[PDB]
């Protein structure tokens, strides 16, 4: 019964630079051997450094009632950047749009003048409907997200929900297409002001092939199976999101914040606020999102055998100790939070050689611990 | 438990045409079963996707069937200063068919309508409108209850009061055991739904050809709500009919709303005045509640009970808290006037992302047990996401919730196997009901005859 540890890193205190080596988990790599019929525990030191880089990909709803809060959003990039830059000194924005499925009954196909522009009978210019349109790539160059927007368009559906969850989707997993990095935390933003579509809202429109987690973004920055795929689900939404390591943001208006911060139950590592119509209070939304994800320091195990089962203690900010819980709250900057894990297996398996990793959500570091029987 | 999965029977059509999407059941006069199948987007004549509707006998090895004739021709008419046009173009003539007696009710939920007047118009909107015959007598005749020369800018000045334009008619199309038609119109009335029942009868008798807007004398229609929790209700995704008064006398309308109560949803019950009786709101926000219904009596005392399906219904595990398998809810009827409340069973899948419970069919007393026993649909269960059919058995208590038996899919990845499903009919006359189901993936069609 050893579970002496493979490797070990000092875990960092500031970083400006090689961040490929920050070692925010220590122990990293401990070989479990476990016999028959015992248990065993291993000490784990989870603490997440200052100046950890981020990248942001920021996906907004473009309706026509999402008009007016365009608006504000011609200088977001300067002033996300200013205001993260106390708190991380690398940040990466990315943006993004949806609408909907452009396909009838959500599209005016007529007159045929129309179908260029919905909005033709109210003497006004709005381009043609779209289910995802991947504008920008996340960059570290603040100027990009300036000048991405104030050069967008406004379409018009005809109904109140609109199709963020497809572009959702199309954000989490093109993660070549957008640029996710593999060693820092992410964060996507997702603002809307009315409702949202789900499963079966494709026979209304006679688009039945469900969504997949492929990614149908072509070389054109666009949703190339937008007619053809149907909206994804929750499974799909995240369990997937979670695969990325990504931390999705609602920020919804008060008339349908109520969902919202009710949906955010059945989805991990998700904030709901309350956007100004104006969007004028989403910068210290996100802001203050991220306050909350950081100090909410969770424990998600992954590719974990049914053979044996976890148990979780837990250490948090001061001396006392929490018996059965596996997350910390109200944490801040640079704290270490400490956890005790028992590792319980059933007999002996006949696999000899296993290995599952203990992750905090969102982060890239997990201790990639390897179970053996002997 | 009785349905083999050994002896299949394949029913295929054009390739690339999705055939297999609505399918029933056809018994003539003579006591033959046909078996009439949906396509919506087999090609029509002017190489273009006005969807199709095959009338495919009964044949031990299936094969290919031969097509029934609808009118696929474009109308155009000038009365008065108006001219009225059907789009047929894009249709999906056949995603939503029903046989009763005697008579083909293939519905094409996207057959446009449009008036020109001048320089105004009333918009080419997907009205649906929907056809039938009769092919033992060969007579033809349609029905649209949504058409209207209401201009734009009336609808403008007005604001959206009795809007009918973006109905989508024949969407849910259930036949009432006297003889009226019912549809489902999702899109009307300011896109929260409707539904629109007239007589079969009126509709043969009333129908002149070459009229492009009339109006039956006994068309009995909804009526627009101005509460926000109504707001987009899709009322009318799936009309059932059943016994929910008390009253043979009356018919009573089960209408499901996959969003009400700010993205909850619901299952209506209303009276054939469309007055509200019943309602029951979605247990877990936006899991796919208000789409799938299917009144039968699975308990066998005789009062019809309701099923509800939810194939997004995510739950928790211990690896990772997120389980999408999907439920099918029970909301028995108790005895006298008291309403349906809590869900009184709570079936559960197994396979993550099995999209369980898309679609709901009442197979009968499969096992001749005493029982009405149902068939959750699953159309990318199973271990390698392919497809899957379970099938639970009814009894006093209500549903057992292990799948006595589950039919894997015949077909490829990707078939959507299981999407469409249909019972309660003796197709060899073995003295069991012999179920079909719908793949379009596969452009297939299986059908399994009970042991
Ligand atoms: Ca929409
Ligand atoms: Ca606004
Ligand atoms: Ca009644
Ligand atoms: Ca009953
Ligand atoms: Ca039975
Ligand atoms: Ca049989
Ligand atoms: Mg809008």
């Amino acid at each position: 019964s050893e579970a002496r540890v493979l490797e070990d890193r000092p875990l960092s205190d500031k970083g400006s630079g090689d961040s490929s080596q920050v070692t925010q988990v220590s122990p990293q790599r401990i070989a479990l051997r476990l016999r028959p019929d015992d248990s065993k525990n291993f000490s784990i030191q989870v603490r997440q450094v200052e100046d950890y880089p981020v990248d942001i990909y920021y996906l907004m709803d473009l309706s026509y009632s999402m008009k007016d809060d365009l608006w504000s959003i011609q200088n977001l990039g300067t002033k996300l950047a200013t205001q993260m830059r106390k708190l991380t000194s690398n940040l990466r924005i990315g943006f993004g749009a949806f609408v909907d499925k452009p396909v009838s009954p959500y599209m005016y196909i007529s007159p045929p003048e129309a179908l260029e522009n919905p909005c033709y009978d109210m003497k006004t210019t709005c381009l043609p409907m779209f289910g995802y349109k991947h504008v920008l790539t996340l960059t570290d160059q603040v100027t990009r997200f300036n000048e991405e927007v104030k050069k967008q368009s406004v379409s018009r559906n005809r109904d109140a929900p609109e199709g963020g969850f497809d572009a959702i989707m199309q954000a989490t997993v093109c993660d070549e297409k957008i640029g996710w990095r593999n060693d820092a935390s992410h964060l996507l933003v997702f603002t809307t002001d009315a409702k949202t579509h789900i499963a079966l809202d494709g026979r209304l429109a006679g688009i039945v092939q469900p969504n997949d987690g492929q990614c149908h973004v072509g070389s054109d920055n666009h949703y190339s199976a937008s007619t053809t795929m149907d909206y994804p689900s929750l499974g799909l939404m995240t369990e997937k999101l979670s695969q990325k390591n990504i931390n999705l943001i609602f920020a919804v208006t008060e008339n349908v914040v109520n969902l919202y911060q009710n949906y955010s139950e059945l989805i991990p590592g998700t904030t709901v606020g309350v956007l100004s119509m104006d969007s004028s209070n989403v910068l210290q939304l996100i802001v203050d999102a991220y306050g909350k994800i950081r100090s909410k320091v969770e424990l998600e195990v992954r590719d974990l055998p049914e053979e044996l089962s976890l148990s979780f203690n837990a250490t948090c900010l001061n001396n006392e100790v929490i018996p059965g819980l596996k997350s910390c709250m109200g944490l801040k900057i640079g704290d270490t939070v400490s956890f005790s894990i028992e590792a319980k297996v059933r007999g002996c398996p006949q696999e000899k050689e296993k290995s599952f990793t203990i992750k905090p959500v969102g982060f890239k570091d997990s201790l990639i611990v390897q179970v053996t029987f002997d | 438990l009785n349905l083999d999965p050994v002896q299949l029977t394949f029913y295929a059509g054009p390739n690339g045409s999705q055939f297999g999407f609505s399918l029933d059941f056809h018994k003539d006069s003579h006591g033959r079963v046909a078996i009439v199948v949906g396509a919506p987007r087999t090609l029509g004549p002017s190489q273009e996707e006005t969807g199709g509707v095959f009338l495919c006998p009964w044949r031990a090895e299936g094969g290919q069937c031969p097509s029934l004739l609808f009118d696929l021709r474009d109308e155009t008419r000038n009365v008065g200063s108006q001219t009225l046009q059907t789009f047929k173009a894009r249709q999906g003539l056949g995603a939503s068919v029903v046989s009763w007696s005697d008579v083909i009710v293939a519905c094409a939920p996207w057959q446009h309508w449009n008036v020109l007047e001048k320089t105004e118009e009333a918009e080419k909107t997907p009205v649906g409108s929907c056809f039938l015959a009769q092919p033992e007598s060969g007579r033809r005749a349609e029905y649209s209850p949504c058409r209207g020369n209401t201009l734009s800018r009336i609808y403008v000045e007005n604001d959206f009061s009795w809007d009918k334009r973006y109905c989508e008619a024949g969407f849910s199309s259930v036949v009432t055991q006297a003889g009226e038609l019912v549809l489902g119109a999702p899109g009307g009335y300011y896109f929260l739904g409707l539904l629109a029942q007239a007589p079969v009868a009126d509709i043969f008798s009333s129908y002149r050809p070459g009229i492009l807007l009339w109006h039956v004398s006994s068309q009995s229609l909804s009526f627009d709500s101005s509460n926000p929790e109504y707001f987009d209700g899709y009322w009318g995704y799936s009309v059932a009919v059943g016994e929910f008064d008390g009253d043979l006398n009356t018919t009573e309308y089960v209408v499901g709303a996959p969003t009400w109560s700010w993205t909850l949803g619901a299952v209506e019950i209303l009276d054939s005045y469309y007055q509200r009786l019943h309602r029951l709101r979605g247990e877990q926000m936006a899991s796919y509640f208000g789409h799938s219904v299917a009144v039968t009596d699975v308990n066998g005392d005789g009062r019809h009970d309701l099923l509800v399906g939810a194939p997004l219904y995510m739950e928790s595990r211990a690896d990772r808290k997120l389980a999408e398998v999907g439920r099918v809810y029970l909301f028995l009827q108790p005895r006298g006037p008291h309403a349906l409340g809590a869900p009184s069973l709570l079936l559960t899948g197994t396979q993550l992302y099995g999209r369980f419970g898309s679609a709901i069919a009442p197979l009968g007393d499969l096992d001749r047990d005493g029982y009405n026993d149902i068939a959750v649909a699953a159309p990318y269960g199973g271990p390698s996401g392919r497809g899957q059919v379970l099938v639970f058995l009814g009894q006093s208590e209500g549903l057992r919730s292990r799948p006595s038996q589950v039919l894997d899919s015949p077909f490829p990845t990707g078939s959507a196997f299981g999407f469409s499903l249909r019972g309660a009919v003796d197709i060899d006359d073995n003295g069991y009901p012999d179920l079909i189901v719908g793949a379009y993936g596969a452009n297939q069609v299986a059908v399994y005859r009970a042991q």
